[PDB]
């Protein structure tokens, strides 16, 4: 009878998997038409619905994580084991900038074996873009053995999330005040999770990963470098290639704190000899994150007289302009779970996007930053999930708003007063998008149809009318003077982008100042306009979920309907996952366009091979400032010309990606099949088709329904999205492999 | 020939193809070394390679002037295993597909819950139903005759 | 290739067929409206009950087989271009190996002869071709204001 | 403004009347049904045509029927 | 504060009224409420009632009847919408003979009732040239 | 027909026109429609019973 | 040529638009039946499921078989 959880209380049974939609009160009945089919799978996790009661909410959330983060182990562990057992590492560990990353062979079966490329060290396979090798190497595991019992401990952990998920809805579920210690949650996640994670990776860093590394980059084989536990049991072998831990751990007791400079350090820039970042920056990056965190943990009040009050917090931020202020945002964010994932999906897109620009501007792995493929995968993986993610929290923001918010409880607070003035934003915010749309993209077009018309001096280019990042290039010069000025224990900026030297390992350039033109003022502006339609899509949703001048009570009809009817002019999409979806395309625009901008800026202008002397030639040659201020530039010089690898790759290795081109094509535009049409012709022809089988006595009992509007609007967008991010994938990475 | 094609076993662009297959093979099988398995797998394609071209010589296949095996479907049993013995054995295995899913609709419509039967499949009557299709050519033929093949007029119309 | 793409070129046919028949013989009504007739040729829709109504109008059909017969013209001009650009060029035996397969169309006919388009103008100069690129972009560009 | 017709299949079941948002229809009352009720639109001015109406309608193929016609500011939902 | 001492305690919202609402027709809608209940404006957010009468006016019938059902679930029944035009030309709209349109009243006749179903309407090319 | 019996709908804009159908109960009283009948198939609204009149129904045998 | 083609592609879909057109405003099914029995055009419409379920599987027959043999080319 403990006072946190509730004991046994679902009882561990199968009878429930023999009845498909018990959770809902409409689905439990049973299939009269497929309707029911596609409405099984939209409701499964929509955990509001299926209970009146937010404890069981917040249960079945909380189970759900667990077996979420299982599977998240369980893919792990399929990568670790993959690289111990299909693939090149230990090859690639003794030839890193002469050997591909691969760790996936190909069965030899309907001649789909030629995808075994020659991705040298005597190994055939796929080549691996996800930089598993790069990140193993900076674990400091150098042998195939580390990746299979680390394989092995990821099976258990997958094994333990998923016996606590069980646990912890079936055995011991917590109760709703359990999960409502939002200051104890803070608290433990920052100090515990975050802070001592980063502790510990910190002492792995420097007792596994630092020695390790040092020995590897002194050229010493992996076979003759020690194995980990050595360093720590022997405080020799740690101390010959860093001389300070014969002191052991009395300059850290006694606040002498300066000997430990030797493996502590702050130099900035890369490794000269792998490109990446240097491993004692990472440890002492990684302890002071550490101990940031672990102070930031000791900030609300749990279970003692001591820490902060969120309620008094928030409660105390009112002003002039906003009435009520921050008051009732403490019992929105504890009593509602959309609340709780808008922000953290927004704040985690974002994250990821931030994550996909530090990696390649500050390369934070051994001998990565030369490997092209990696680079390119991680910053368009990492920006497409950002990019997924912030329109997830927009959509939940959404949900939040017609279901979860309490107009009383929210009286004359920011929640109330930003609903008040919504048509001023969305108005506001509509003008900001036509100009920023207009200028970017009525500057591409005047550049292409003042070439287009022999008028090479009218343009928006360089050698013409110039547009000169004047604020970045006043940035990029600060950076590059910070070390000694403003940052003077620094010896060399954060990242050769903002300035400095041509870093080159192995004749491929790793890092190298990235100038700004007028070329990348056009992009940026264009970057510019499209998150902001974005962000004008997801906003005009999330505060004309409740009500508008058109539906005054649109939040009786739900988060997700199809429409109020042909009246009032016609009121389609007038939803707010309508405008979600409407969303999801501009994102998808939004991103392809930033992943484009950098694939081809970084082949440009950053990319490339060192010749002895110290002349750069990169991938391309250059062509970005010049060519990529026209759309006729976009078409020509950048996908045409970069499109050869993909449609030349008929044969080779690369055939598959040639394969995956034409069939995200086929997917791209069987998606406006769905976008473009209706529900009530497809309804009729299954009409005649109902005939046919009904003729033929062979007529499903299962009434057959075409897809509801909502329903063909989501397989419409999600095929859209799958086809035109394939497309993109192949191209990107059959282009950055061949060359 | 038919169509103005000829023999693969006498087409001098198939046996260049051939040559020219084996040869980036070949090539590639000189970057790596010794019985490495690698070196074992190009071999096996070559292998391979050899049998499939080697087999189509002599499979009554004629080639283009591209030395590629055309397909003679215009109903000739000479080449009627090109297209006719595979339309036969598709039309065998599709027919079974659909009598067993006809007969299983046919057989869970008249009980009490028929939609219930439908995503919670009766398994023991499935494979009943499924193992009985081998007759399907004689079963629809012998139910098109008793008129209980084809509806008549209970079937829905649309109101023009 | 031929072959393959005659079939193409029926499959189309036969879906515009099928697209615009269905719509003529269910303008009168159908299940799902039974007295369409009364609500004449050209109506949004019905509304969302009955499970949701969109496109069920005889108009909407022939907005749906418009798509269908522009991708059929398309198919069908594709085939005749690619044969006599392969005819007048001399180089029939391209066509003849390459039109057996999608990619063998994407990168023989579209990517291939897309070259001296593009190049109508380009940061060094411009051609008397600079006109059809302008107009190649300006086609693109109102082919997505249509997908808006 | 937009046509709504009732059709003697009503079974006076209320519910397109408590369904529509600018109060278009009413009950009045019957002897063709058993609830003694049908439907009527007398207020056609005021209807918007977003056809909720007969979303609620029980019967077969309806008793209530919106046939879109000439548009007015009350008509098209204009708050402008 | 406010111009009328009936308004609700609402802050003001940049979705009320424009100037279609002052030289075609606007829509008031009053009730008279037992508790200072707080509710949401069909327009914007939160308003706060009177204890008593209270009176809001708005660009459309949708929008009060919105708010007349929203009322429902306060166990407010008695709320009336009129309808004002340019001048104060007042019109009684939704309780129109005193009864809400879901209850039966005598005196009311039908309107818009075809003597059939809907398979009996003429064929249209019966119907052209009229 | 009465209470059980079976009926053939012949109303032509019926989701179940030339079905068959369940009587629930016939109407005694004015009504103009007065036998409702009961199917397996929901119509595209989800409902699955109708109340039909006199001869827009048909008994089968 | 395809200027040709596109202006056939473009009367035919009118042909078919004005073809339904005719359905919705002018087919009057009086002048069409005799005595119960209809005529060559109201028999449209009573096999008109028939037409329709063909027409359909005419079109998945050749798009599924066309689809398959270019994408094994492929
Ligand atoms: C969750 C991530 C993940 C993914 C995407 C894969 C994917 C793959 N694994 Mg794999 N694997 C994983 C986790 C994963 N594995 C884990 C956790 C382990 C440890 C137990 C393994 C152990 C493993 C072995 C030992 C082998 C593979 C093989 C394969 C390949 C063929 C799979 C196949 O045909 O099975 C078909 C499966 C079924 C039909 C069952 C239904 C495929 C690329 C095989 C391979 O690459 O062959 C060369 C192979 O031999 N895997
Ligand atoms: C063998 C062990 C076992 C058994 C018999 C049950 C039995 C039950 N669970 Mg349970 N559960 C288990 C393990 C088990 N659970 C574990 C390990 C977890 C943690 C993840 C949970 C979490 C959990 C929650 C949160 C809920 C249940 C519920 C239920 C009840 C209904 C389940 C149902 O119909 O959905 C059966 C569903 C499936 C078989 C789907 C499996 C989904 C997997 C995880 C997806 C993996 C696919 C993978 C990612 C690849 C995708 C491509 C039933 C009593 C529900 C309940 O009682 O509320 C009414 C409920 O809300 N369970
Ligand atoms: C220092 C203590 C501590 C630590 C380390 C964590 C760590 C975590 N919590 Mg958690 N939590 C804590 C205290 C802590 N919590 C307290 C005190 C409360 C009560 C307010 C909660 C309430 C809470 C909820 C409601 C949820 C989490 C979730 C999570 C996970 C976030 C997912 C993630 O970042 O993946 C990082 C993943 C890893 C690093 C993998 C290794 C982590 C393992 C499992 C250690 C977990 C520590 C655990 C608390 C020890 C208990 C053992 C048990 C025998 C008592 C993460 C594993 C979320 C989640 O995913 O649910 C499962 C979630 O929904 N926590
Ligand atoms: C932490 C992440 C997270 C979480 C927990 C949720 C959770 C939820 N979302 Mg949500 N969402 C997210 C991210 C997330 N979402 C993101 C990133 C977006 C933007 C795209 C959305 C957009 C969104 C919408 C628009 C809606 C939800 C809804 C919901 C709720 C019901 C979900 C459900 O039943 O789906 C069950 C799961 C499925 C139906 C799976 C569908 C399969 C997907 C679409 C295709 C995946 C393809 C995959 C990549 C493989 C393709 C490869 C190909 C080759 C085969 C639930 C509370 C719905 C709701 O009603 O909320 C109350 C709703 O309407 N969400
Ligand atoms: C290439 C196709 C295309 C184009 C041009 C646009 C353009 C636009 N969309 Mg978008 N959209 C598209 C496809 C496209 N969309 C697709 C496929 C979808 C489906 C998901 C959407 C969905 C969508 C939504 C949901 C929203 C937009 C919005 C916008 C507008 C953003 C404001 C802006 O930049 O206006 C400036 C106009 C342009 C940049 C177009 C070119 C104008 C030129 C360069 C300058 C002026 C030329 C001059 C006047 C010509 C005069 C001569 C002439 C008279 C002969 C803009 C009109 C948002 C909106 O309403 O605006 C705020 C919005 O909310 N779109
Ligand atoms: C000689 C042939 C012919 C004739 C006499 C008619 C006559 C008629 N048709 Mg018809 N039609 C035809 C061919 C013909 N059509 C063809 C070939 C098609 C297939 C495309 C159609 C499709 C069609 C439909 C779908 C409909 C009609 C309708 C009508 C009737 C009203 C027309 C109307 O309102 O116009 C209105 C005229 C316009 C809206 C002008 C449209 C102009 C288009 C958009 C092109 C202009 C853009 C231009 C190319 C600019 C270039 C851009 C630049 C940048 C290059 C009328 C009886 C309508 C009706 O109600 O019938 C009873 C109706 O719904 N027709
Ligand atoms: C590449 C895009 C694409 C594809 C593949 C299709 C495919 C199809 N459309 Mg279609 N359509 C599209 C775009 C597309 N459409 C667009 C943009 C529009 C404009 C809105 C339409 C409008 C439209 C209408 C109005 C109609 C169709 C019909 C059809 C079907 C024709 C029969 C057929 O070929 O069966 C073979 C099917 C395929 C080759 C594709 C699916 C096969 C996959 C690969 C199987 C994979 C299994 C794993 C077929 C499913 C007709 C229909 O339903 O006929 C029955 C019909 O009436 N479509
Ligand atoms: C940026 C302007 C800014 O944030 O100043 C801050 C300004 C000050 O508001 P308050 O003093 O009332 O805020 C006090 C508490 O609400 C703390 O949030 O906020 C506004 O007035 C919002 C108007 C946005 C107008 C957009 C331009
Ligand atoms: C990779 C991976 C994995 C593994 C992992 C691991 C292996 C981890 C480890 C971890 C660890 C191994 C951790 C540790 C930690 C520790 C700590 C965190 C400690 C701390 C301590 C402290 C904090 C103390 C303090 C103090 C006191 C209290 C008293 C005296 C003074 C002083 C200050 C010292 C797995 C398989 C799962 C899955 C896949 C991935
Ligand atoms: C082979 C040969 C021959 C023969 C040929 C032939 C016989 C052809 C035929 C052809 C044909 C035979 C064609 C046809 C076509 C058709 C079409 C193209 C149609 C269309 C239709 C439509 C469009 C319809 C419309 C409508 C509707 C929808 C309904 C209402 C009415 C109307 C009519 C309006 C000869 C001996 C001479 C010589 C050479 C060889
Ligand atoms: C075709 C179509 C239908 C009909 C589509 C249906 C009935 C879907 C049928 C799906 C089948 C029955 C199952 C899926 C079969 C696939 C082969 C499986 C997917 C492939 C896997 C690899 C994922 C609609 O209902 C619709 C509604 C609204 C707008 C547009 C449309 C629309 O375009
Ligand atoms: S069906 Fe399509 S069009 Fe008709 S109302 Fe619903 S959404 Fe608007
Ligand atoms: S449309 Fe249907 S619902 Fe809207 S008002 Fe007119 S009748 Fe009432």
């Amino acid at each position: 009878k403990s006072t946190i959880v509730d004991f046994n209380p679902v009882e561990t049974s199968f009878e429930k998997w023999a009845k498909p939609g018990q959770f809902s009160r409409t689905l439990a009945k049973g299939p009269k038409t497929t309707t029911w089919i596609w409405n099984l799978h939209a409701d499964a996790h929509d955990f509001d619905i299926q209970t009146n009661s937010l404890q069981e909410v917040s249960r079945k959330i909380f189970s759900a994580h667990f077996g979420q983060l299982a599977v998240i182990f369980l893919w792990l562990s399929g990568m670790h084991f993959h690289g111990a057992y299909f693939s090149n590492y230990s090859a690639w560990l003794t030839n890193p900038t002469s050997t591909k990353p691969s760790a996936q062979i190909v069965w030899p079966i309907v001649g789909q074996e030629v995808l075994n490329a020659d991705v040298g060290g005597n190994f055939q396979g796929i080549q691996i873009t996800s930089g598993f090798f790069q990140l193993w190497r900076a674990e400091g595991i150098t042998s195939e053995v580390e990746l299979y019992w680390t394989a092995v401990g990821g099976l258990v952990a997958s094994f333990l999330m998923l016996f606590a998920g069980w646990f912890h809805y079936h055995k011991a579920a917590p109760k709703l005040e359990w999960f409502q210690n939002v200051e104890s949650m803070l608290n433990h996640h920052l100090a515990g999770l975050l802070g001592l994670g980063s502790l510990s990776w910190a002492g792995h860093q420097i007792h596994i990963a630092l020695p390790i590394n040092k020995l590897l980059d002194l050229g010493v084989s992996p076979e003759e470098i020690p194995l980990p536990y050595e360093f720590i049991l022997n405080r020799d072998l740690i101390a010959q290639l860093y001389p300070s831990f014969n002191k052991g751990l009395t300059p850290f007791f006694t606040l002498n704190w300066g000997e430990y400079s030797d493996f502590l350090t702050f130099k900035g820039g890369l490794n000269p000899v792998t490109g990446g970042l240097w491993l004692t920056d990472t440890a002492h990056h990684h302890l002071a994150i550490a101990v940031l965190f672990i102070v930031a943990g000791h900030m609300y009040k749990t279970n003692w007289f001591l820490g902060h009050s969120i309620k008094t917090i928030l409660e105390a931020h009112k002003g002039p302009f906003t009435g009520e202020g921050h008051k009732g945002l403490y019992e929105v964010l504890t009593t509602s779970w959309h609340a709780q994932l808008a922000i953290n999906l927004a704040l985690f897109g974002s994250l990821s996007i931030i994550v996909a620009h530090h990696m390649y501007a500050m390369p934070p792995y051994p001998y990565i930053a030369i490997d092209y493929p990696t680079q390119l995968s991680l910053f368009t993986h990492h920006v497409w999930i950002g990019g997924f993610c912030i329109v997830g929290g927009a959509a939940h923001g959404a949900i939040f708003f017609v279901r979860d918010y309490n107009a009383a409880n929210n009286y004359n607070n920011l929640i109330d007063r930003v609903i008040r003035h919504r048509d001023a934003i969305i108005s506001h915010l509509n003008w900001v998008c036509i100009f920023l749309g207009c200028h970017s993209f009525g500057l591409y077009v005047h550049n292409d149809t003042m070439r287009a018309l022999g008028r090479s001096q009218d343009l928006f280019s360089d050698n013409a009318i110039a547009l000169k990042p004047i604020f970045a290039q006043f940035i990029q010069n600060l950076h590059t003077l910070a070390p000694g000025s403003t940052a003077p224990n620094a010896l060399t900026t954060v990242s050769y982008a903002f300035g400095g030297d041509v870093i080159s390992v192995g004749s491929k350039i790793a890092m190298m100042p990235i100038s700004l033109g007028t070329a990348d003022f056009l992009v940026h502006h264009i970057h510019a306009f499209t998150i902001h339609v974005t962000v004008l899509i997801l906003l005009k949703g999330v505060l004309y979920s409740r009500n508008s001048r058109l539906i005054p009570d649109k939040a009786n009809l739900g988060f997700r309907f199809p429409c109020d009817g042909p009246g009032r002019g016609g009121t389609c999409q007038v939803s707010a996952w309508d405008h979600v979806f409407l969303g999801l395309f501009w994102m998808y625009n939004s991103i392809s366009i930033v992943i484009f901008h950098f694939s081809w800026k970084m082949q440009s202008d950053v990319w490339g091979t060192v010749s002895p002397t110290g002349a750069v030639s990169h991938i391309t040659g250059g062509n970005f400032a010049q060519s990529s201020i026209t759309i006729n530039g976009w078409l020509r010089d950048f996908l045409w010309s970069q499109a050869a690898q993909v449609v030349q790759s008929y044969g080779s290795s690369l055939s598959a990606y040639g394969l995956i081109f034409l069939g995200a094509h086929f997917i791209w535009a069987f998606s406006l099949m769905f976008l473009f049409s209706g529900r009530g012709y497809w309804q009729e022809l299954i009409e005649s088709i109902v005939w046919a089988h009904n003729k033929l006595k062979v007529a499903p009992s299962i009434q057959p329904r075409a897809l509801s509007i909502t329903q063909g609007r989501a397989v419409g967008v999600a095929h859209y999205l799958l086809g035109g991010i394939g497309t993109t994938w192949a191209f990107f990475l059959a282009r950055i492999i061949s060359v | 020939d038919i169509g103005g094609l000829n023999p693969c076993k006498d087409s001098e662009v198939f046996q260049k193809r051939l040559a020219k297959t084996v040869k980036k093979l070949e090539n590639r099988l000189k970057k790596y070394e010794e019985g490495t398995p690698p070196q074992i797998a190009i071999q096996q394609q070559i292998t391979q390679t050899k049998q499939r071209f080697t087999r189509y010589a002599d499979s009554n296949l004629l080639c283009g002037n591209d030395g590629l095996p055309h397909l003679i479907t215009d109903g000739r049993w000479s080449h009627g295993s090109e297209f006719l013995l595979p339309s036969i054995l598709f039309l065998y295995i599709s027919g079974w597909i659909g009598w067993v899913g006809r007969k299983y609709i046919r057989t869970v419509g008249q009980t009490s819950n028929p939609t219930e039967k439908e995503i919670i499949i009766d398994v023991p009557l499935a494979i009943s139903i499924m193992t009985s299709g081998f007759l399907w050519p004689f079963a629809a033929w012998q139910e098109f005759l008793s008129g209980d093949l084809i509806a008549s007029d209970e079937t829905i119309t649309t109101s023009p | 290739g031929d072959f393959l793409v005659h079939h193409a070129i029926a499959l189309g046919l036969h879906t515009t067929t099928l697209i615009l028949v269905k719509g003529a013989l269910d303008a009168r009504g159908s299940k799902l409206m039974p007295d369409k007739k009364d609500f004449g040729y050209s109506f949004p829709c019905d509304g969302p009950g009955r499970g949701g109504t969109c496109d069920i109008s005889a108009w909407d059909a022939f907005y749906l087989a418009m798509f269908w017969m522009l991708n059929t013209i398309g198919w069908v001009t594709f085939y005749w271009h690619w044969k006599h650009l392969t005819l007048w060029q001399g180089n029939q035996v391209q066509f003849n190996e390459s039109s057996n397969y999608i990619m063998g169309w994407l990168r023989d006919y579209l990517w291939l002869n897309s070259s001296p388009l593009i190049n109508g103008y380009n940061p060094f100069g411009m051609n008397s071709l600079s006109v059809w690129a302008w107009m190649f972009l300006f086609g693109h560009l109102v082919w997505a204001t249509g997908f808006m | 403004s937009h046509t709504v017709k009732i059709y003697d299949t009503c079974i006076g079941c209320t519910q397109c009347v408590r369904a529509c948002p600018t109060d278009v229809l009413e009950m009045v009352p019957w002897d063709g049904c058993k609830a003694g009720q049908i439907a009527s639109a007398p207020r056609t001015e005021d209807c918007v045509g977003c056809k909720r109406c007969e979303t609620a309608c029980p019967t077969d193929f309806l008793s209530v029927r919106v046939y879109l016609g000439g548009e007015t500011t009350r008509s098209l939902g204009l708050a402008y | 504060k406010l111009k009328q001492s009936d308004f609700p305690k609402f802050e003001g919202s940049t979705g009320g009224w424009l100037s279609a609402a002052k030289n075609e027709e606007k829509y008031v809608i009053i009730w008279t409420s037992k508790d200072a209940s707080l509710f949401e404006m069909p327009t914007g957010g939160t308003a706060k009632m009177n204890a008593g009468n209270n009176v809001a006016y708005f660009a459309r019938k949708e929008q009060c009847l919105a708010l007349g059902s929203q009322l429902r679930g306060f166990k407010i029944t008695n709320y009336k919408i009129f309808r004002i035009y340019p001048p104060l030309d007042i019109t009684l709209l939704h309780p129109f003979d005193g009864v809400f349109p879901e209850k039966v009243n005598q005196g009311r006749s039908p309107v818009g009732k075809r003597d059939a179903s809907i398979g009996g309407n003429p064929n249209p090319a019966s119907l052209k040239f009229q | 027909i009465q209470k059980g019996s079976t009926v053939r709908i012949l109303r032509k804009e019926s989701y179940w026109y030339n079905e068959s159908g369940t009587v629930v109960v016939v109407d005694q009283s004015k009504v103009r429609y007065p036998v409702l009948v009961r199917f397996t198939k929901v119509n595209y609204a989800g409902t699955n019973t109708n109340n039909f009149g006199l001869n827009e129904v048909e008994e089968v045998v | 040529y395809t200027h040709h083609q596109y202006i056939a592609g473009f009367l035919m879909v009118g042909a078919f638009a004005h073809g339904a057109i005719f359905f919705v405003r002018d087919y009057d099914p009086a002048v069409n039946t005799r005595n119960g029995e209809k005529n060559v055009l109201a028999r449209m419409l009573e096999h008109k499921e028939a037409i329709i379920s063909h027409l359909s599987w005419v079109s998945l027959f050749l798009g599924f078989h066309t689809l398959g043999i270019y994408v094994h080319n492929d």
